């Protein structure tokens, strides 16, 4: 196969990787979804005009002076009472204005005449202030208006969105389906992690790796086990994950590419990449009852199978699961040691660090406390050339966020 | 530009 | 209630804030988990020398010439001859080297020289260098080594760690446990998402905000519901969350105070923070049955309720699920405009974003694509001072990470 | 020095 640049790998993922189909998901489940509608208010928030102020609903053309209060208007309740001239209602925040007042004013701006025997009702203030006009009120509407749009397609949702959806009462959403990811594991050295280890033999971890890597970024996984390294177990096990899944993952083992061509009939986009790790990286897609399968064939170094795994597949999930932009975060990070430069484009997981009050993080290279932290970034180290032959320590470099 | 390829120090 | 300072307040949170105890769980629901216990190898990684190249398994003392083939070890199986004087096996990488051989010498520094008729086997090969002892060979506990200390008490796991689990076989692992969180909303004006609006009333979000919230950091919750805002319905809200929690968050609402004081016995450490927004932010712990609930009692404004459950709830989260460092990562960022700064130190929802080939990204402010993206920072702007009642767009701030 | 109130621009 012939060595693919990385730039060209990367697009080819991108562009070849289809966007998932839609289903209807209650908002409660809507964290990391991508909105497939627009989705518009029903309602007016407020749906009526509310304080904004512990105080007094009065007319403003009554001016200052003294007020029989008729009322108090709370949270929760619509006020039936209307507030005629030389009359005011006692409100908190968040109450219905009642009929006939026209501002609110703030109960700091007034002073208590007379109170009930009992001391449990308010009956006459002094209003200290010339309110204007919708003074400390919150039209109705001020917020959310009927028929607005609240959120568009394409948004990808947090917390806040879900609090919005909840707002509207829109319970129920159309949003893009989220990848369900197969992985195994590939090779004849292979056990299980609940194993005793045999002649010959060690424990895969690569399939757990990419399993946990897939999950912390919310998709459904099918683990596929520890297939043998020949065409009639690749063959079978793939067949399962073309049936069971979206994508599927492979690390290790060259059957794999020959089951996928002659046997699958797949379209093998690439075979090798120009970069370190991850040379041996294999992309291919199957079309299929009218839908399009993702497959990687990952390298079975267990850092390379991550490294490959954070920079083809989660951008490849991301737009799967309808992100607009699937691309991943790239800050500027400052080289912890000095590095000689490789003539192939390298990736190293590092933990980002930011210190008292210096601007740019620092990519320690994977003393106590970093042992403590996992990776959340990839060292993107350019290519070896004429004038740059090495990067010392200090010197600002690309890193590629993957956890913070 | 985006690239998926380090650059160097500026 | 007095105005603590926002240091005096995250700092007593964080100080009245218990670890919780530990559990044991299977290495595959580690994410996020941190270790109670070291864990240490029970063998060699690799536990057989092992091929690093594909070649052929030599002895250095023959040095270069003709060698008869007298096997192939491959991965996964246990070589049973030994090379003599004049031999060498074929081997691939990963595949146990054989008894008698004490080097490899890879494929490309060799020659062949005789091919079985049916020209599946090799039969000679001619080594054209002269190996050192040992090149080319991994060998027993180069990775790893039994008796090894792989993962200490107090790492935050993450896919790596879990990938390390399953390599040395360690299924089963002591953890801490995580925070239970509990949630209800009170308000008289209040009804759930699913419901039609009534005359004085609105739909509860900040429930939904703050269940998402939790769960989006890992952590199992319980939605409590909507609380009438009065000392019955109140105590036997906290009462159902502190027998199923281990932290009730509350939103809204003074009767909350007098069921937490003269109810529960509860200690409230503040009812008053001064900050913006979030000025009514209250934290109590409840000492009961041996153990320490933890109860916080946030602002019923949307806004303030995301920000106040960022800034105090998430970083004791953080602490009782056994993190050593529970802070949260404060970058540096320009502002993307002008800002008057308030007595208060204050907090603002931003969306951090960084641009082509500049050093700091800019904290954006909550067009087209930006409205389509969740926030993931919090903008720290400073209290007011003599000198700086201003700050410019393009000045350096503070932002915690909240979301990237 | 940690400190969850933003700082002046340095």
């Amino acid at each position: 196969f012939p060595l693919t640049s990385m730039d060209k790998a990367f697009i080819t993922v991108l562009e070849m990787t289809p966007v998932l189909g839609t289903e209807i998901i209650n908002y409660r489940d809507g964290m990391g979804r991508v909105l497939a509608q627009d989705v518009y208010a029903k309602d007016n928030l407020p749906p009526f005009p509310a304080s904004v102020k512990d105080g007094y609903a009065v007319r403003a053309a009554d001016g200052p002076g003294d007020r029989f209060i008729i009322g108090e208007s709370q949270a929760g309740e619509q006020p039936t009472q209307t507030v005629m001239p030389g009359q005011v209602m006692r409100v908190t925040t968040g109450a219905p204005i009642p009929c006939g007042a026209d501002a609110v004013v703030q109960v700091e701006d007034t002073e208590l005449i007379r109170e009930s025997d009992d001391g449990t009702e308010e009956l006459e203030v002094r209003i200290l202030v010339q309110a204007r006009p919708g003074q400390d009120i919150r039209p109705i509407g001020h917020d959310i208006k009927r028929g607005e749009c609240v959120l568009a397609k394409g948004t990808h949702m947090g917390p806040s969105e879900i609090g919005l959806l909840a707002t509207v009462g829109v319970t129920e959403v159309e949003v893009n389906k989220f990848p369900v990811v197969a992985v195994m594991s590939t090779g004849n050295e292979l056990l299980n992690p609940e194993d005793d280890l045999l002649p010959g033999k060690i424990r895969d971890s690569n399939r757990s790796t990419l399993l946990a890597t897939i999950q912390e970024h919310g998709y459904p996984t099918i683990n596929l086990g520890i297939v043998g390294d020949n065409p009639d177990d690749l063959l079978n096990a793939l067949n399962e994950g073309i049936s069971r899944a979206d994508v599927i993952i492979t690390s290790g083992g060259d059957y794999l590419k020959q089951v996928l061509d002659i046997d699958l009939h797949a379209q093998i986009h690439f075979g090798r990449v120009f970069m370190k790790p991850g040379l041996p990286t294999t992309f291919a897609t199957l079309d299929i009852d009218g839908v399009r399968k993702i497959i990687f064939a990952l390298p079975g170094n267990p850092v390379s199978a991550v490294v490959t795994c954070n920079l083809f597949v989660v951008p490849a999930l991301r737009k799967m699961q309808g992100i607009l932009d699937p691309r991943p975060t790239i800050i500027k990070a400052r080289l912890s040691c000095d590095v000689k430069l490789d003539p192939r484009p390298e990736y190293h997981r590092c933990i980002l660090t930011w210190h008292h009050q210096e601007p740019l993080p620092w990519a320690q290279s994977t003393s106590r406390l970093m042992s403590m932290r996992s990776a959340n970034g990839l060292l993107m180290l350019p290519p070896k050339t004429e004038q740059y032959v090495e990067l010392h320590k200090g010197e600002v470099v690309d890193v590629m966020v993957i956890g913070l | 530009d985006f690239s998926i390829v380090g650059s160097l120090p500026r």
